[PDB]
RNA sequence: GUCGCGGCGCGCCGAGGGCCCGACGCCUGGCGGAGAAUCAGGGUUCGACUCCGGAGAGCGGGCCUGCGAGACGGCCCGCACAUCCAAGGACGGCAGCAGGCGCGGAACUUGCCCAAUGCGCGGCGCGCGGCGGCGCGACGGGGUGCGCGCGAGUCAGGCGGGCCCACCCCGACCCGCCAGGGCAAGGCUGGUGCCAGCAGCCGCGGUAAUUCCAGCUCGGCGAGCGUCGCGCGGCGCUGCUGCAGUUGAAACGCCCGUAGUUGGCCCCCCGCCGCCACGAGGAAACGGGAGCGCUCCAGGCAGGUUGGA
RNA sequence: AUCCGGUCGAUCCUGCCGGAGCGCGACGCUCUCCCCAAGGACGAAGCCAUGCAUGCCUCAGGACGCGGCGGAC
């Protein structure tokens, strides 16, 4: 064959089962208002990325506190969830993972981080500023609104030295 | 441009050469060429290849083959890199 | 078949994230009610 | 217990299920093989044929109308079907020799609504999509 | 006889061999696995095509050369089809790469190159394979603004590349598709008057139509939406987990009875099964999963003493 | 680990019909930018014009030829 036949690919979102339910229909647009979300897919992605980290914990919690699988994978999961800032340090229990919401995931977007430090007046102005290559992460210019910023790399978010706003 | 550094230097007395990785730093500006920074890395025994620029600019990574003789370069260098430097042109 | 077509023959807003922002501010009583319009 | 139990009865439990599976109409229709034989489209999504006639068909009891349809000869197996033409004024693009692409009404081979004996419908006429012909996006030659 | 064992073949002798724990026969729009689609758990359906194995080269057969072939980009014959010809003769096999005809609902360039990964001989060879072209099958990221700076394009120089291009860097200019009675989110004017038409299912239309045809407004998903067919789910309407059998569909008119399924209680500290646990041994890719900022991402196996557990 | 509309003057059931999700193809309409990427398999293993898909190294200037290895991957 060609080599490209061996490349992997995957879908990264799940659509809901009943589309026309009113309460989640307007709950789904309050989310599009508090964050500059383009379309419903960016919500779906989020829920999909939750549904996996929720499946892992519930698998380990069925196990025993002294098994090696718990000792290994739960530690890996917690160490990964603390660096992204999706979960905070004071909750270092595997049972603290289950009560997580999507908003915790959305709060570590670059669009959200720059709003918090007030580099942008709102979230829409923030999205526009992201597209204009006006913001750098650790001296590296990042163009992606959906970028996920680690707690190590959140001290170091600025306007790019090369810029028309410098 | 003003900043040129090298690492991963391996001496190869089988192929009569030394192999290197080169990092080029040019914050804000371009670095104009490989033929330019060839001075910082004689000159005619340096073979520069595989240069990529990162997103946003400012950084470049490439590879250096530095020979000691001149027959060595006409012997151990691919026949299209000797035409990219104008050394043969056929 | 001589009647076919009888009735037939005898008869930029913002886009993308800004449109969703428009709906967000517009909504947050029916949308197409008669009293409002 | 109305079902056999016991640690060594796997063979019986499998035989019973194999036999009673055929009692379901859905399974029997999809697995027996007689419907595949009798299907005019031979298990395909759509099929092309030539128009042999234009016709009007009465509706059923509580409705009153004349629906417009065409008798079609199939290219691939020479069977006779009748196909419905939707979308007001569309029966006027169908000459008596017009290659038509024909699909189903839904319901996988059952009649729908109030048209007696109709299970197919025209989607394309002489190369051109009939819906876009109705919406006035393309047009026929002459 | 074979490389070799064998009813593999031949002579002689005997009457065995298989079966409701389903033989034999018939049918299959039957290549097998690794796997894939769906999704609480238990399951259902599909295994053309990437790796592994098998079989074939229009259909039957036969064979030579060789360590190795019952070889078809080798040979010989029959059959069914074509090819050139001075009429005597000679001659062919794309289920290789492009390309064409036919058929079908349905599928791309008669491109450049051995620079890479590998193979034969050592220097070449190679439609393996690599690079471009066509490509809304499908995947991933970003736009159609924000309160005032950008990208898409244009022209140059780099970088890259067998050679060109795309990406990246530096310089100067600069939606749409379906709907709006219920299921199911979203309601005023004109036309038509059981007609035209709609409608998956309930239903709508008889000259005041919340449904047809239009205008305005509004709803949903969105560079993607609708229609047709099929698989899974819905479905505890196939039920092992887990259905129903008085009257809704359903207990043989009754008794005997073989195969099958099932069988009280008791000895513990042996053997032989089953069963539970832990090992050894064999393939990767896929699937999980430790670590790593391809700017993020679908990815990949990277990298700055390392690593691919 | 979820249901909803349809049998009646009304009511509780059995029971099917229909709707709502994901995937694979085909058809329609429409399409700004970038990365990855399948692509004559689907009772025609039907028929093929043209060009290309296998070559590389003991004895004389070189070819040519002989000899050799490979063409069974
Ligand atoms: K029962
Ligand atoms: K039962
Ligand atoms: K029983
Ligand atoms: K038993
Ligand atoms: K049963
Ligand atoms: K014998
Ligand atoms: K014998
Ligand atoms: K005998
Ligand atoms: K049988
Ligand atoms: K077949
Ligand atoms: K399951
Ligand atoms: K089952
Ligand atoms: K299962
Ligand atoms: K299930
Ligand atoms: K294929
Ligand atoms: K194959
Ligand atoms: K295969
Ligand atoms: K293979
Ligand atoms: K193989
Ligand atoms: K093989
Ligand atoms: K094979
Ligand atoms: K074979
Ligand atoms: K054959
Ligand atoms: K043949
Ligand atoms: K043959
Ligand atoms: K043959
Ligand atoms: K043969
Ligand atoms: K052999
Ligand atoms: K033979
Ligand atoms: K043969
Ligand atoms: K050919
Ligand atoms: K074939
Ligand atoms: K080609
Ligand atoms: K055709
Ligand atoms: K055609
Ligand atoms: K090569
Ligand atoms: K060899
Ligand atoms: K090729
Ligand atoms: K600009
Ligand atoms: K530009
Ligand atoms: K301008
Ligand atoms: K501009
Ligand atoms: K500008
Ligand atoms: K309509
Ligand atoms: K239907
Ligand atoms: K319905
Ligand atoms: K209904
Ligand atoms: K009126
Ligand atoms: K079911
Ligand atoms: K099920
Ligand atoms: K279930
Ligand atoms: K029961
Ligand atoms: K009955
Ligand atoms: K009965
Ligand atoms: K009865
Ligand atoms: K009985
Ligand atoms: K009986
Ligand atoms: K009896
Ligand atoms: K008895
Ligand atoms: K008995
Ligand atoms: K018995
Ligand atoms: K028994
Ligand atoms: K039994
Ligand atoms: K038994
Ligand atoms: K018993
Ligand atoms: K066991
Ligand atoms: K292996
Ligand atoms: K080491
Ligand atoms: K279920
Ligand atoms: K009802
Ligand atoms: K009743
Ligand atoms: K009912
Ligand atoms: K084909
Ligand atoms: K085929
Ligand atoms: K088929
Ligand atoms: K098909
Ligand atoms: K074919
Ligand atoms: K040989
Ligand atoms: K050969
Ligand atoms: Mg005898
Ligand atoms: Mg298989
Ligand atoms: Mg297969
Ligand atoms: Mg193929
Ligand atoms: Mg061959
Ligand atoms: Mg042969
Ligand atoms: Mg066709
Ligand atoms: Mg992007
Ligand atoms: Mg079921």
């Amino acid at each position: 064959p060609r080599i490209s036949r061996h490349r992997n690919s995957s879908k990264t979102y799940s659509t809901p089962k009943k589309p026309f339910t009113k309460p989640r229909l307007d709950a789904e647009l309050k989310l599009c208002g508090e964050y500059g979300l383009k379309c419903k897919r960016e919500i779906y992605r989020a829920r999909y990325m939750l549904a996996k980290i929720r499946r892992t914990a519930r698998n380990l919690l069925t196990l025993d506190e002294n098994d090696i699988k718990r000792r290994f994978e739960g530690a890996a999961l917690l160490r990964r969830l603390h660096m992204l800032g999706i979960l905070d340090e004071e909750k270092d229990q595997l049972d603290y993972v289950l009560g997580l919401r999507i908003e915790d995931i959305f709060k570590r977007r670059l669009q959200s981080v720059i709003v918090e430090s007030k580099l942008a007046k709102s979230v829409h102005h923030a999205r526009n500023m992201i597209k204009a290559r006006h913001i750098s992460v650790g001296g590296q210019i990042v163009n992606i609104p959906s970028y996920m910023v680690r707690i190590s790399n959140t001290s170091r978010v600025a306007i790019a030295d090369t810029s028309s706003l410098a | 441009e003003i900043t040129v550094k090298v690492r991963k230097v391996l001496n190869n007395p089988l192929l009569q050469r030394q192999q290197c990785v080169v990092d080029v730093l040019h914050p804000g500006c371009t670095y104009e060429s490989k033929e330019a920074i060839k001075a910082k890395v004689d000159q005619k025994n340096i073979v520069l290849y595989g240069f990529k620029t990162s997103f946003g600019g400012g950084h470049t990574v490439g590879f250096c083959n530095a020979y000691q003789n001149m027959d060595a370069l006409m012997k151990y260098e691919p026949g299209f890199r000797k035409i990219r430097c104008g050394l043969i042109e056929a | 078949l001589t009647s076919a077509g009888k009735v037939r023959k005898c008869t930029r807003p913002p886009r993308g994230r800004a449109y969703k922002r428009l709906l967000y501010n517009k909504n947050f009583l029916g949308p197409n009610n008669l009293l409002i319009r | 217990m109305s079902k056999t139990s016991g640690l060594y009865t796997a063979r019986k439990l499998r035989t019973v299920r194999r036999v009673n599976r055929w009692a379901d109409k859905k399974y029997r229709k999809a697995h027996l093989g007689t419907w595949l034989k009798a299907n005019p489209l031979e298990g395909a999504c759509m099929a092309r044929g030539i128009v042999t006639q234009k016709i009007g068909i009465s509706a059923k009891q509580p409705n009153s109308a004349v629906r417009k349809a065409v008798r079609v000869q199939l290219t691939k197996n020479s069977k006779k079907i009748t196909a419905f033409v939707p979308r007001d004024g569309s029966i006027t693009y169908i000459d008596n020799n017009d290659e038509v692409l024909v699909a189903g009404f839904g319901r996988a081979g059952r009649a729908v609504g109030d048209i007696p004996g109709c299970r197919f419908k025209v989607i394309k006429v002489a190369g051109i999509g009939l819906l876009a012909l109705f919406l006035r996006k393309r047009e026929k030659r002459a």
